[PDB]
C-alpha cells in the first residue's frame, strides 16, 4: 500500500556574485619546495563511461 | 565535467580543499584508527589549510582554475619572424591620433556570463528515484554562455530538465572579427609592385546613380603582353580598337 | 613453433544475476557481489584467475 | 642578369637546387584542430618567387589522425594539429611550401591540400586543419618538372615551346649496382622511438 | 596605382605599365613604436554602466549580456596577449599591424550585485603613446586615426585551460573496498558553509524546515547519521552515519564495512570541477590525462 513509483528531486543552488580572493591569499596546489602542498593528478574528462 | 584529485602529501596523508577562515573542518579520526582503504596511512590521515577569506559570508564552491605553467612558443614564436604567420583581429574602436595615442581594447575573447550546470539528471523516466541538481553560478568562458536558446532557465520546477532539454546551445554567437583580419609585413622583403608588361581594365561607366567605375581599380581583369619586346610604352586608339605599342 | 610466454598479471571480472522470481526468504539479500581478481597490475603473483 | 653570385654550374638548371641539409621532423598535437579521420603524410618543397622550384625533397611518415587514447570512426572528425619544426633551411630560397597527402580509405585517391607558403627562415609552424587550398594528386608529379635538352624555342602569348629535346635520363652503371650489393653490410639491430 | 598610359573604348579604361603604389612604416620607426608604448590594464565597463535589469528582490534574474554590443567581451586575467596597433590614413585604408609585445592581463572581471542593480566591471588593455616626436613622424606618413589589433590565444598555447566551481565526490564503503567504483559524481552539490552556526541550527527545535538542509559537505563526514536532531540531513534510507574509520587492532577492514556496506562518505581529496568549456566546447571532452596545475 501506498508503494512507490516515481520520486524526483529538483535543486538550483543560485550563486549572485563571486567574490574573488587577492593575489596574496591565492591558494595553488602546487608550491615547490613545499612537502604538504603537492600537485594534482593528471586531469581527465568524463563523456559517459 | 573534468575530474582530478589532490596528490597525497608527502608524509602520506590526504591534501584536500581548505577550509574558510578555519571553519567547518574534515572529520578527524580517532586516535590510532585507519581509513578502511587505506591501513597503512600516517596519525590523522588527512591534512588540510585554511584560506583567511572574510569578504564571504555564505555558503560557496571554490572557484578554481586549471592553472599551466610552461608554454614554449606561444603564438609561434617570439621572433617577428613567427609574428609574421599569425594571424590579427580588430579590437576597439578608432580613435584619433592627436597630441598623444590613447588606445582601449574593447573586444577581446572572454565572457562573463551566469552558467547553470545541469550535474546530474534522472537515468531512466521511470525508475523509482532520481535526482535533478543544478547550480547557477557567474564564470568567465571562451564561449558565449548566453546562447542557450531552451527556454528552461531560472525556473523552479526542473523536474524533467535533460541533456536534451536544459542547455541546448547555438555555437553561432560565440564569433569572432574574422571577416576583417590583417597581418604583419616585412619591410626589408623585396616583393615587387612594378608590372611595365601589363594592362587593368575597369568596368563599363554603367552611367547610373552609382560610383564612377573608373575610379574604382580591383585588377581583377588584368593582361599581360610579352616582356621580350619591352615595357608598355603607349595606349591608343583608333577606329573603335585598341592598339598598344 | 612456439615462441614465447604472456606474462599475465590480473584479470578484470564481473558477475550479474537476474532471478524471474523473487528470493524465497521475505528478509534475504539476494544477489551478494563480491571481491574477485579485481586488482592491479603490480600484484602480478595472482595472475591467469 | 640582375644577380652576381653565381657559384656553381647547377644554378642555371631550370629545376632549383637545394644546398642546406634540411632537417624537418613532424609531431601531432592533441586537443585543437579539425582533421578527418585517416593518415596524413606531409610533402615538403622549396621554390623561389617568380623563379625556379625544387622537387619533393623531404616527405614525412605516416601520422594517424585519431583520438589520444583511442581510433576514429570512419565518420568522425578528430580535433587533432600537427606541429612542423623545420630546422637549417635553404635560406637562399624565397618560400618553402607545404603539401598535405590526406587518406580516408585503403589506396583510395588522397586530398592534396597546399597548406601554405611559408619563409624559408620561419623554425616552427602548426598545421591546423582548416586551412588549405585542395589542389589535385596528380600535380605532385609536376612538382619541379622534366630535365629536357631542347633545340630551339619561340615565345608567343607568355607561352614558351620547345622542340626537337632529348629526356636527359641519369641512371647507373650495371657494374657500380653490383659494386654496390657487394660493399653492403647489413645488419639487424634494435632501435626505438626518439622518446625511448 | 601608378599608371603609364591610358585609353577609352566602350565606355572602359585600359591603364598600362603601372606601379601599385604600397606604403609601408620603417623598422626603425615600428620599433620606436614598440618602445614608446605605455601599454596598461584598465577595469572599464558599458557605456550604461548600470545594469537595473536585475535586483536581489527576486528568485533568479538571468545576466543577458546579447543585449549589447560585442564589446562585452574580456581578458582573462592570467592570459599572454600579442598586442598590436593600427592606422588610418585620410581614405579609411588600415594600415599593416606594428607588433607591441605580448603582454599579460592584471584585473580580473567583478560583478557586483547591488540591491536594484549591479555593476560589471570588463578588463580591457590601453596603450598609451605620448613621444611627440613618434606621433609626428606617424602622422607624416599620412595617417589620422589608430586602432587597437590583438592575436588571441589558441587552446594550445592557453595559460588558463577553463574555470569553474569544485564540488566534492562521494564514494560506497563497499565499492571503495572493492574499488570497482573508488569514486563518483556527487548527487547533490555540496558546499562548503562560510560559518559553523548551521550545526547549533541542527538542534532542538532551531532549525525550521523552510530554510532547507546543508547537504554534507565535510570531508569523511558519512552522508547520513543516526541523531534526529539533523533527520532532514539524511539523504539514504539505509545509511546509519558509520564513521570511515577503525581501529586496526579491533577489526578486519571487511568486517568494519560490513556494518554498513551500502554507507556512503564524502570525498574532497578527490573533486569534479564543472566549467561551461568543457560542456559547450567539445574539445575539452576528450582530454586523457592532461598535465594542469590547479
Amino acid at each position: 500500500a501506498a508503494a512507490l513509483q516515481r520520486k524526483i528531486i529538483s535543486n538550483l543552488k543560485f550563486a549572485s556574485q563571486n567574490n574573488y580572493l587577492p593575489n596574496q591569499s591565492v591558494w595553488e596546489a602546487e608550491i615547490s619546495g613545499d612537502a604538504n602542498h603537492t600537485g594534482i593528478t593528471p586531469v581527465n574528462s568524463w563523456t559517459e563511461g | 565535467h573534468l575530474v582530478f584529485a589532490f596528490n597525497y602529501t608527502e608524509s602520506g596523508k590526504q591534501l584536500i580543499l581548505p577550509m574558510k577562515n578555519n571553519n567547518n573542518g574534515y572529520l578527524a579520526p580517532s586516535a590510532n584508527s585507519k581509513p578502511f582503504w587505506n591501513p597503512t596511512a600516517p596519525e590523522g590521515a588527512v591534512y588540510q589549510d585554511s584560506i583567511n577569506f572574510t569578504n564571504e559570508n555564505r555558503a560557496f564552491f571554490w572557484l578554481a582554475e586549471l592553472y599551466r605553467d610552461s608554454v614554449v612558443n606561444r603564438f609561434g614564436g617570439d621572433t617577428e619572424e613567427a609574428i609574421l604567420n599569425n594571424t590579427w583581429l580588430p579590437s576597439g574602436d578608432s580613435v584619433i591620433i592627436g597630441d598623444s595615442i590613447n588606445i582601449e581594447y574593447t573586444e577581446g575573447d572572454t565572457y562573463y556570463q551566469r552558467y547553470d550546470c545541469l550535474r546530474t539528471f534522472a537515468y531512466t523516466n521511470e525508475d523509482q528515484n532520481s535526482i535533478v541538481d543544478i547550480v547557477s553560478f557567474m564564470c568567465e568562458s571562451k564561449v558565449n554562455i548566453d546562447g542557450r536558446y531552451d527556454k528552461n532557465r531560472g525556473q523552479v520546477n526542473n523536474l524533467a530538465v535533460s541533456p536534451t532539454n536544459f542547455n541546448l546551445f547555438n555555437p553561432v554567437y560565440s564569433q569572432k572579427n574574422n571577416f576583417f583580419t590583417f597581418r604583419t609585413i616585412d619591410y626589408e622583403r623585396f616583393s615587387i609592385n612594378y608590372f611595365p608588361n601589363s594592362i587593368t581594365v575597369t568596368k563599363e561607366k554603367s552611367l547610373g546613380e552609382d560610383i564612377d567605375t573608373w575610379t574604382n581599380i580591383t585588377l581583377a581583369t588584368t593582361l599581360d603582353l610579352d616582356g621580350d619586346k619591352g615595357e608598355i610604352v603607349s595606349l591608343n586608339t583608333y577606329n573603335n580598337e585598341i592598339f598598344c605599342f | 613453433r612456439i615462441i614465447g610466454t604472456t606474462h599475465l598479471t590480473n584479470t578484470l571480472s564481473d558477475i550479474s544475476v537476474i532471478t524471474s522470481t523473487p528470493t524465497y526468504g521475505n528478509y534475504a539479500t539476494g544477489f551478494y557481489k563480491g571481491k574477485v581478481a579485481n586488482m592491479n597490475i603490480s600484484t602480478s603473483y595472482y595472475g591467469g584467475r | 642578369i640582375t644577380k652576381d653570385d653565381y657559384n656553381n654550374a647547377d644554378d642555371f638548371d631550370f629545376v632549383g637546387t637545394i644546398h642546406t641539409s634540411s632537417k624537418i621532423e613532424v609531431s601531432k598535437v592533441n586537443g585543437s584542430g579539425a582533421f578527418g579521420q585517416g593518415v596524413i603524410q606531409y610533402a615538403f618543397t622549396y621554390y623561389n618567387k617568380y623563379g625556379k622550384e625544387t622537387n619533393i625533397f623531404r616527405t614525412s611518415p605516416l601520422l594517424y589522425i585519431a583520438y589520444s587514447d583511442r581510433g576514429a570512426s570512419p565518420e568522425e572528425t578528430v580535433s587533432c594539429s600537427f606541429q612542423i619544426n623545420f630546422t637549417e633551411l635553404d635560406s637562399s630560397y624565397d618560400f618553402i611550401r607545404v603539401y598535405s597527402i590526406h587518406r580516408t580509405s585503403i589506396d583510395a585517391t588522397p586530398t592534396v591540400r597546399k597548406v601554405a607558403d611559408l619563409a624559408t627562415d620561419t623554425k616552427l609552424y602548426v598545421d591546423t586543419g582548416t586551412t588549405g587550398e585542395i589542389v589535385d594528386p596528380t600535380l605532385l608529379l609536376y612538382v619541379g618538372g622534366e630535365e629536357i635538352a631542347p633545340y630551339t624555342m619561340t615565345q608567343k602569348d607568355n607561352t614558351l615551346f620547345l622542340g626537337n629535346y632529348t629526356l636527359k635520363r641519369s641512371l647507373i652503371s650495371t657494374e657500380l649496382k653490383n659494386q654496390i650489393k657487394s660493399d653492403s653490410i647489413v645488419t639487424t639491430i634494435l632501435g626505438g622511438l626518439d622518446d625511448a | 596605382i601608378a599608371p603609364y598610359t591610358m585609353t577609352q573604348k566602350d565606355n572602359t579604361l585600359f591603364l598600362g605599365n603601372y606601379t601599385l603604389k604600397r606604403s609601408l612604416i620603417s623598422t626603425e620607426l615600428k620599433n620606436q613604436i614598440k618602445s614608446d608604448s605605455i601599454v596598461t590594464t584598465i577595469l572599464g565597463g558599458l557605456d550604461d554602466a548600470i545594469e537595473s535589469e536585475w535586483n536581489v528582490n527576486t528568485q533568479y534574474n538571468s545576466n543577458y549580456d546579447l543585449n549589447y554590443d560585442s564589446r562585452i567581451k574580456g581578458f582573462q586575467k592570467g592570459e599572454i596577449y600579442r598586442l598590436g596597433i593600427q592606422f588610418q590614413d585620410n581614405k579609411g585604408k588600415w594600415s599593416e599591424v606594428v607588433f607591441i609585445g605580448d603582454y599579460e592581463c592584471t584585473e580580473r572581471f567583478k560583478y557586483t550585485q547591488y540591491d536594484t542593480y549591479g555593476i560589471t566591471l570588463i578588463p580591457r588593455f590601453k596603450v598609451v603613446i605620448s613621444n611627440s616626436t613618434t606621433i609626428q613622424a606617424i602622422k607624416n606618413l599620412g595617417y589620422i586615426n589608430a586602432r587597437g589589433v590583438v592575436v588571441f590565444p589558441t587552446l594550445e598555447d592557453r595559460n588558463i585551460l577553463c574555470q569553474g566551481i569544485l564540488c566534492p565526490t562521494v564514494a560506497n564503503y563497499k565499492d571503495r573496498l572493492d574499488n570497482s567504483p573508488f569514486v563518483q559524481s556527487s548527487w547533490f552539490s555540496r558546499p562548503k558553509q562560510a560559518t559553523e552556526t548551521w550545526k547549533t541550527e541542527y538542534s532542538g527545535t532551531n532549525h525550521l524546515s523552510e530554510f532547507g538542509e546543508v547537504p554534507y559537505f565535510q570531508h569523511n563526514e558519512p552522508i547520513g547519521s543516526a541523531s534526529l536532531s539533523e533527520i532532514t540531513r539524511w539523504e539514504i534510507q539505509t545509511s546509519l552515519g558509520l564513521v570511515p574509520y577503525y581501529n586496526p587492532s579491533t577489526t578486519n577492514a571487511k568486517d568494519f564495512v560490513d556494518g554498513s556496506p551500502s554507507e556512503f562518505l564524502v570525498d574532497e581529496n578527490i573533486v569534479t570541477m564543472h566549467s561551461p568549456d568543457v560542456e559547450f566546447d567539445d574539445r575539452l571532452q576528450n582530454i586523457t590525462n592532461g598535465k594542469f596545475k590547479l
